[PDB]
């Protein structure tokens, strides 16, 4: 609530931001493992049974 | 500015997705990570909006 | 009305809307995105331990 | 009575039966306590995981 | 008597095929799987 | 779980389904070398002595899409892009001309049924079915 | 960290499908069953 | 090398296989310490048993 | 004696011979070899000094 | 000669065997593992020469 209200009043608001580009030169030479890494996405599962 | 995710995935999990369950996903990740970016950017332009 | 084009933020924190103008043109905009690299795929394996 | 109009059957011609389901995840472990569910229906993308 | 006895709702258990009877299982019957839909 | 049923062409397959079979029940077996000559192109499946899974689609394209296809992407569009250089496009349209003809009043390529036939009651079926 | 990950050689787990990586499994792919032979 | 000449193979479609058998048995419990099995290539029948 | 498939183990270590059994159906043989992936091969090169 | 004699007495018995995938999937520090690199084996070709 109280951060709602914040935005509400305009004083902390919704962001989101591309990287800066020295990454752009520091990636294409990772191009995978690094010291500065990109972060990672995946999937994992799930099942039931059910007893008749 | 850049954005960009990496996938980290091994090899035995696929063989066994796709005996086990018809799915390599391999495809899958690629399908994830192309998805948020994505989806990331839909929100950037709708949160640049109202944030201005 | 046949005159806007109504879009669903599902993301809304409370309840708002935004109205807004969009011309026939790139430069009527208010808002930009210049893509220039999109969803690019990497596509290889780290040999010292062979994974994708 | 109204028998299954609303309901599914998935008609266990065998007693006992399983159903599987999957989550796309993100945050490096597809197990582990505090993961993140990408495509929960309430929940935004993490933009900045894949920004600055 | 020959019988069935049952599962304990363990759902290792019933994974597994195993009751307290006479016979095991093979394991469950496949009912399909769900997966999320991707939002517009 | 994802099974290749294939709801929406299955019926097809159920033409090649039968004929798969008469592969197993006919006796065309015995042959040093794989049996084919020029056609589609093989992918290992499990493959020892009877283990044809429907799996087997799946390490088809498991196998593919990569090797073969990346060729096959290069070579049609070389080929489009020599379409369209200056006298290919004129040789290919000599011989379309030539090969696929049209005219006044004439027939076009049409089924000539001049040879003996189980029967003209078919022979007429098949003549409607050509057109 | 898409990892396939293994069963812990627990027959019990095995054939629950329960193994440490992302997926479990359906069921162990069953071989057939075995009968006695019926002495003459 | 010998390779499975003297051995079966049931080649897999899985990770893992599993394999049934059936025991029959007798003295009105399959599971129990000192049941008997009526088919085995070391026994004989306990011809007693329907008997006197 | 058009009895017993023989069979020489190049590698025994001293000196004696086994006898076995198998039977027609493949689920009945006491050994059993059931391979799931074979030779996948692997290939790259070293990042850093470039070996293959 | 006395782990022979140990062999035929029973109380050693020539054994080899696989690796489980836990182990084997995160060889040479796959996914944060570490002091594990594959076993490997390569050739060395030695050269003779003579006086005619």
């Amino acid at each position: 609530a109280e951060i709602k209200k914040q935005m509400e009043a305009g004083a902390l608001v919704e962001i989101a931001e591309g990287m800066a580009t020295s990454i752009a030169e520091l990636q294409e030479g990772f191009n995978g493992s690094t010291d500065n890494p990109w972060n990672e996405m995946g999937f994992r599962i799930d099942k039931q049974v059910i007893e008749a | 500015k850049s954005r960009q995710l990496k996938a980290a995935y091994s090899i035995e999990l696929a063989q066994d997705l796709r005996a086990v369950h018809g799915m390599d996903a391999d495809a899958e990740l690629s399908g994830i990570l192309a998805t948020e970016i994505m989806l990331e950017i839909n929100r950037e332009v709708v949160d640049w909006i109202n944030y201005s | 009305g046949g005159k806007y084009r109504v879009y669903i933020d599902q993301y809304a924190k409370q309840d708002y809307f935004t109205v807004g103008y969009k011309g026939p043109n790139e430069m009527d905009a208010g808002i930009y995105y210049a893509p220039y690299v999109a969803l690019t795929p990497l596509r290889g394996s780290d040999p010292k331990n062979f994974q994708p | 009575l109204i028998a299954f109009d609303i309901c599914g059957v998935q008609p266990m011609n065998s007693p006992t039966g399983q159903v599987f389901a999957l989550r796309a995840v993100y945050g490096k472990d597809p197990v582990a306590a505090g993961a993140k569910e990408a495509f929960h229906p309430m929940y935004g993308p993490d933009a900045m995981f894949s920004g600055q | 008597a020959e019988i069935g006895g049952d599962h304990g709702y363990n759902a290792t258990n019933i994974a597994a095929g195993q009751t307290s009877g006479a016979v095991t299982q093979i394991g469950p019957a496949v009912m399909g799987m769900v997966r999320r839909a991707i939002p517009n | 779980m994802k099974f290749n049923v294939l709801s929406l062409f299955a019926p097809w397959a159920k033409m090649d389904e039968r004929n798969f079979k008469d592969q197993e029940k006919e006796d065309l077996v015995s042959i040093t070398a794989p049996k084919l000559d020029d056609g589609a192109r093989e992918f290992e499946v499990s493959s020892n002595e009877a283990a044809s899974p429907y799996n087997a689609a799946f390490q088809t394209i498991f196998g593919s899409y990569e090797p073969g296809m990346k060729t096959t992407r290069e070579l049609i569009d070389t080929y489009r892009n020599l379409m369209n250089n200056y006298e290919v496009d004129n040789a290919v349209s000599e011989i379309v001309s030539d090969a696929i003809v049209y005219e006044d009043d004439t027939e076009v390529v049409a089924l000539n049924l001049d040879k003996s036939k189980f029967s003209p009651k078919i022979k007429n079926m098949m003549l409607d079915e050509f057109s």
